RNA sequence: UACCUGAUUGAUUCUGUCAGCGCGAUAUGCUCAAGUAAAAGAUUAAGCCAUGCAUGCGAUUCAUUGAAAUUGCGUACGGCUCAUUAGAGCAGAUAUCACCUUAUCCGGGAUGGAUAACUGCGGAAAUACUGGAGCUAAUACAUGCACCCCAGCGGGGUGCAAUUAUUAGUGUUGACUCUGAAUAAAGCAGUUUACUGUCAGCUGACUCUAUCCGGAAAGGGUGUCUGCCCUUUCAACUAGAUGGUAGUUUAUUGGACUACCAUGGUUGUUACGGGUAACGGAGAAUAAGGGUUCGACUCCGGAGAGGGAGCCUUAGAAACGGCUACCACGUCCAAGGAAGGCAGCAGGCGCGAAACUUAUCCACUGUUGUAUGAGAUAGUGACUAAAAAUAUAGUUGAAUACAAAUGAUUCUUCGAGGAGAGGGCAAGUCUGGUGCCAGCAGCCGCGGUAAUUCCAGCUCUCCUAGUGUAUCUCGUUAUUGCUGCGGUUAAAAAGCUCGUAGUUGGAUCUAGGUUUACCUUGAAUAAAUCAGAGUGCUCAAUACAAGCGCUUGCUUGAAUAGCAUCAUGGAAUAAUGAAAUUAAUGGUUAAGAGGGACAA
RNA sequence: AUGUCUUCAUUAAUCAAGAACGAAAGUCAGAGGUUCGAAGGCGAUUAGAUACCGCCCUAGUUCUGACCGUAAACGAUGCCAUCU
RNA sequence: CACACCGCCCGUCGCUAUCCGGGACUGAACUGAUUCGAGAAGAGUGGGGACUGUGCGGAAACCAUUUUUAUCGCAUUGGUUUGAACCGGGUAAAAGUCGUAACAAGGUAGCUGUAGGUGAACCUGCAGCUGGAUCAUCG
RNA sequence: UCUUAAGGUAGCCAAAUGCCUCGUCAUUUAAUUGUUGACGCGCAUGAAUGGAUUAACGAGAUUCCUACUGUCCCUAACUAC
RNA sequence: UUUUUUUUUU
């Protein structure tokens, strides 16, 4: 079927090569994975040497890592925003590796409050809900406090990423393959690239 | 091929066995294991030609069958396990012992001896690594695996290793003074003392090796296997002492 | 007078492959068109039919009539003349008759007195003309 | 599967086919020792040649040649053993001077009527055929076959030949019966 | 054995070929006392195949020791052929820090329900077809039995492997995004013995099965460098073509594929195209030296199973003694349907000049070991290699061998054929016929009414159980010439000059008293063959044996040599580079080489 | 070529492909057309004479501008360097 | 030339045999590639849900689509072989017709290039060569 | 051998030029006085009364292949006037 | 001035 061989192309001068033998079992290919966005779908694939693989179809929920707080948690994929490689993946909605979405930010904002003791831009004129209040407000012994303190020594954020955040959609990029990881962990856009990518973004948006 | 080979043709077979031209289109594949294929033997080769104790090899099928050899101190029932160089073969029925070794010629022989030889047996470091837990190893060449070795010990150093205790006693240096078993090249089956290293940064680096008679020659590491210290030999070499014979020495010998 | 540099091994070569085919020998065996030429297709015998037999007159200054026969090669059905050596062994060979031919020594080239005939004929009716001349078998 | 089986050839026919010299000479060859056919002798000729070309090799490199020593001492044995090249001469620049006849002369047909064990070299071959000869407790049939030098001496009548101690032959028994 | 001989002329010397002459391969004629090894439908038709075989053997035994069935394992090895194939494939060296793995090694890791045989009911003409119904088993099916976070009282997580992101550097390699130690998640489906027979004395020890991780070993996929046929009546070729970035796929790298982008890439140092009666190599024939030709074929690598294509299972297949479809060609049908793949062994038809018994066995050699048309035995066999009867064989029955046998090895009964005979070239001017006819004759030439050459008859020579014939290879051939040809008249100097590629290039640097190229020596370099020691298989081809004491034994031989890469030393020869606060500061000479200037 | 106590300093030799020139005849266009003269036509000679010999002649032979690129284009001997 | 000029020798024409070339016929046959059209079968994806296990799950037929793509049609093109009226070349063949071209100054010296003509060899014009029939001829 | 001023040369042809004639052979078709290609003693071809060719062009004459079709087998129906 | 030929083998 499908086939990478390298032959069947034409010498560096341009020559026909001739075919050494016919198709050969291990050096096939396989159709693409194509994921999108939706309800969570995964087959799994046996390969050479009786691995496998996870080839996802349909992907919600992206396992994202924010790297400068060294932190991992479970957001889950909203809409893709740029891809270098084709337009029409963008328009169609594929989650392929170093493509350009937007993901949550409830669960980053929650893991940043209950390790910082500290809110993240929250709101400017809306109290705190319950929910909230139980990791923000709570109070426990100054044992417990020295912790918290020290952990504020290091808390500033930047102001892109408080903008981002103040809007709730995280600029994210796929860091994942889910054709051959069946998983979509990405990392969150921060700082230069983040610039850079937001720049293109807002470029074809105006184009 | 579509897959692995398991059969190896007379001619195809290394020629060290000697094995003779027209005795079978076939000869004994060692199994995969501890040494390799053109640099171990087969124990039915072993009790069919070295000892003569199988007339045929059906009799070696059923020699091997009762459980009357051991390798390595381990009970083998497989005519077909790759006996190698620094093996220990005790009959315990007949309550013979002996060791591989490298013939001048190159050849593996009959080498004979006692209880306190067989308890023991030398092997070289392949490398030195970390598996999981943090706990360091060293490989050698012939697959077995130590864990928690002495940390001195490095790449291409011998050590005596007990096959009643499966332990490390002795951790003999690959360096200058040393008495070195030769294993291939053309100087299959040549002991010399080590000398100086030319060191190749990309390539195998080549040794040079003086043996008892002042004759000199090198070859590559990979075929360097230390044997003692000094000029000691941790094991009993055959007769010869590790020392080429010219052709005409050797006609001399035999009048 | 020939190249004689020490990096002349390219010229050298080339000219002897170039001058090669100026060779008669070389040329004969390398040309290509010899299966197709060659009545045997390279083989050094052949079997076939026979369909008339003729009397050539010999060249000069012999002067007889050299009895040969027309036949036809079943391998790829052309028409060559074969001769029919010994005395009065035409008389063997009746039109419409399996005979065995085979080359006449030269390697494709007429031989003696006789014109335009490069094969001879080896086997009539599956017997040997050999024998045929020396009574040790008969027609069958 | 089976293998080639490794042949060699030894006889090696003239360039020239006919030359009255070279006949002339090999029947003459044939009459004195006993021999079959001219294939007998240019085998004897052609290991004579192997020999002087294997020597002439080996002269052609220095005299204290690992190789030139082994080989010599080893062909000048051979010769010795079997009884051709003389004992008191050892090189090889002297035995580029053999011929076919020292060769021949160690065949057993001959020994058999030298020795006075036959009348004709016919007659030791006529023997040797009907197996009336035997060499070390050997009944060798073979006419060609070589007698070394220890074996020059241990030649007699077979231990079971009617001539060499045994039943009296088919012609006797006839008469007797 | 570094070799020649006949033929152009009235005669001579040359050039030149033809012919002769030696070996080898294939076919074939005549003939062949017995024996030993031993090639053998490659050549053309990778054409078609009747018939028989070639892959079958721990857990689960209420059938009568183990049948049937379910599992497990294997059938990807082995065997055959050489069609395709000319940066394919192969050889040597070399990467895989870009990858994947069963069998075998080392370390670490006594739970429920259904289904067959079995019973019975059945369908079809026909398959190694199968549906229901009642059980009924499992190593089948299922289920599994010191640091981090909150709070330092206490709660949880941390096995391996693994995705992403991040931290520090317990080990190496030349170099590591490699291996270890950690941190945050999350799914992930993979794994940390419900196994068989058990034995010893609550304590022990097995054999077995299953099973992941790490490292080996073995195998494979890819990458690099060098070499490998003819052709210009093929000179220009190439458009996924060359590269960049982002992805997708894969076991992994990669235009392998996609999107966007750039215009690149090969070539007279022979690109591109075409041909091959082309699988590559190890090797084979011939052979002073240098070579010429071949290599389907027993070993190694590759490919294929009528031609294509697509897949299942798996550790491993694009498998074909596995499936699916199409094309070509068959087979059985009750016409509704069901099937086939001998380039495995043995045989059959065709094709042809051309190639063997529809035999016996695992007794030998290996495969995990009863099974093995792999493998080993016998049959036809003037392929072939060695050894040998016609003068001075067979036969009867014994003894041996073998899985059984035959034939070999011991006793006993009886008891010559092929070419030749003018020269080349060894060997008759003998007898009769025919009169340039019949015929011979490789070449020159014999035969025209007195034939050494034919047809006979009689005679001899070569070789010899072999010897001729045909085609082809090598030598002969210094008639392909590098060594090493020839070009005034025998074939052959372009009409002449300029000129790019190519080839080749003057002398000159320590004589005395940095790069290369090249040479020397080592390293890595499967056997079998070739060269090469020893050994009375009776010799020899061969083979790799064997040879002494005496019984419970000692010693054995089964050798030695045979482009590219790396390193060491050498510094002639041939190229190549340096310079346009002190010091000799730094340019060779000016060719009986060349160019240019000046003079008349 | 010779002369040179002038200059440069290896810049050289031979050259696939490639390029210039290249007798006579011949072709194209335009001028000229004396002489000679293929072809053609006559008179001879001859068995014939489509020839040799003689007579009259056309293209051509001459010039200008383009083509062709061949000769016994021969010294039937390539070029460069050196010795006898 | 050596059978020695009663030598040798060249062409057209005529007969016989044989090989090859051109050739109208959109000639013919076999075979390989390429574009396009159709397209079996598998695999992926999206639906579907007979049937049976506990609103949930597994799922067969089937449908649609994507991909690999056999195979079949025209069409183009490459290579091999081949029929053909007729028109030509070459060769061979003991004793065909016409002449005399060449070898002697071969009876017009021969030959090279070029052009024209003629039954045929050949003849003629222009320019060359000696392989000439002159190594020479007086200043 | 008669004979002319010269006796049709190079070419071309059963032609838009050939009577005999539907010339003979091949090609095209199942079948051809047709087409094309050959042959040529040509009633009576032929060289600026121009000969032989010829790409492109043609409401010019002719033959064939393909596609297409009521021209036809074999006619029928409908619309406007 | 004119002067063309000589069957095949030996």
């Amino acid at each position: 079927g499908i086939s990478r061989d390298s032959w069947h192309k034409r010498y560096k001068t341009g020559a026909t090569q001739p075919v050494p033998h016919k198709k050969r079992k291990f050096e096939l290919g396989r159709p693409a994975a194509n994921t999108k966005i939706g309800a969570h779908r995964v087959r799994l694939v046996r390969t050479r040497g009786g691995n496998e693989k996870y080839r996802a179809l349909r992907l919600d929920s992206g396992n994202f890592s924010w790297a400068s707080e060294q932190t991992t948690r479970k957001t889950r994929i909203v809409d893709t925003m740029y891809n270098a490689t084709n337009n029409e993946l963008v328009r169609t909605k594929t989650l392929v590796k170093g493509a350009i979405i937007s993901v949550d930010a409830a669960p980053f904002r929650q893991w940043y409050e209950a390790h910082y003791a500290l809110p993240l831009a929250r709101k400017k004129n809306a109290k705190l809900s319950e929910e909230d209040n139980a990791i923000l407000n709570k109070k426990r012994s100054h044992h417990t406090m020295k912790k918290y303190t020290e952990r504020q020594k290091t808390a500033a954020v930047d102001a892109l990423l408080i903008e981002q955040f103040n809007t709730g959609r995280l600029l994210a990029r796929i860091s994942s393959s889910p054709g051959q990881v069946g998983q979509a962990n990405g990392y969150i856009l921060e700082g230069k690239e983040l610039d850079f990518y937001l720049r293109k973004i807002r470029a074809k948006k105006a184009k | 091929m579509r897959g692995p080979k398991k059969h190896l043709k007379r001619l195809a077979a290394p020629s060290h066995w000697m094995l003779d031209k027209l005795g079978g289109v076939f000869a004994v594949r060692p199994n995969p294991g501890p040494h390799k294929l053109r640099e171990s033997l087969p124990l039915s080769l072993f009790l069919r030609n070295r000892l003569k104790y199988a007339l045929n090899y059906t009799e070696a099928k059923k020699i091997l069958t009762q459980r009357v050899v051991r390798v390595d101190g381990k009970v083998r029932t497989c005519h077909k396990f790759p006996t190698g160089f620094m093996d220990v073969v005790a009959i315990e029925r007949t309550n013979e012992y002996f060791r591989m070794l490298y013939d001048t010629k190159g050849r593996y022989v009959v080498h004979r001896i006692q209880a306190a030889e067989a308890d023991f047996k030398l092997c070289k470091v392949k490398s030195v690594r970390t598996v999981n837990k943090g706990v360091p190893v060293l490989t050698t060449t012939d697959g077995r695996t130590i864990r928690y070795p002495d940390p001195h010990v490095k790449v291409n150093d011998t050590i005596v290793f007990n096959i009643s205790t499966q332990k490390i006693t002795d951790s003999v240096k690959f360096e200058p003074g040393n008495l070195a078993y030769v294993t291939g090249g053309r100087n299959v089956g040549r002991v010399g003392i080590i000398g100086h290293r030319e060191r190749l940064p990309g390539a195998s680096d080549i040794i040079h090796i003086k043996d008892s008679a002042g004759h000199s020659f090198a070859t590559r590491i990979s075929n360097v296997f230390v044997i003692g210290k000094g000029n000691k030999a941790l094991v009993s070499l055959p007769t010869g002492a590790g020392i080429r014979l010219s052709i005409a020495e050797e006609r001399d010998k035999r009048m | 007078g020939k190249p004689k540099g020490l990096c002349t091994a390219r010229k050298l070569k080339t000219h002897r492959q170039e001058q090669r085919w100026n060779d008669k020998r070389y040329k004969k065996a390398h040309i290509g068109t010899r299966w197709k030429s060659n009545p045997f297709g390279g083989a050094s015998h052949a079997k076939g039919i026979v369909l008339e037999k003729i009397g050539v007159e010999a060249k000069q200054p012999n002067s007889a009539i050299r009895k040969c026969v027309r036949v036809q090669l079943i391998k790829n059905g052309k028409k060559i003349t074969a001769f029919v050596p010994n005395d009065g062994c035409l008389n063997f060979v009746e039109e419409n008759d399996e005979v065995l031919v085979s080359g006449f020594g030269r390697s494709g080239h007429a031989v003696g007195d006789i014109p335009g005939v490069r094969f001879k004929i080896v086997k009539v009716a599956n017997t040997s003309l050999i024998a045929l001349f020396k009574g040790k078998k008969e027609r069958p | 599967a089976r293998l080639k089986t490794v042949q060699s050839k030894v006889t090696k026919s003239p360039r020239r086919p006919f030359e009255k010299e070279r006949l002339d000479q090999e029947l003459k060859l044939i009459g004195t020792f006993g021999l079959k056919n001219k294939r007998e002798v240019w085998r004897v000729k052609y290991t004579l040649a192997k020999v002087r070309k294997a020597a002439r090799e080996l002269l052609t490199l220095e005299d204290k040649d690992p190789k030139r020593l082994f080989e010599g001492n080893a062909l000048l044995r051979r010769l010795v053993k079997i009884g051709v090249l003389d004992e008191t001469k050892m090189k090889l620049d002297y035995v580029l001077g053999l011929k076919v006849e020292d060769f021949l002369e160690r065949r057993l047909q001959t020994q058999v009527f030298k020795l006075g064990l036959a009348k004709s070299i016919h007659h030791a071959r006529i023997l040797i055929k009907q197996h009336h000869i035997r060499v070390r407790r050997q009944v060798v049939d073979v006419p060609s076959f070589i007698v070394r030098l220890d074996s020059q001496k241990h030649i007699d009548f077979s231990l079971q030949s009617p001539y060499g101690g045994g039943r009296p032959g088919r012609v006797k028994r006839r008469t007797l019966r």
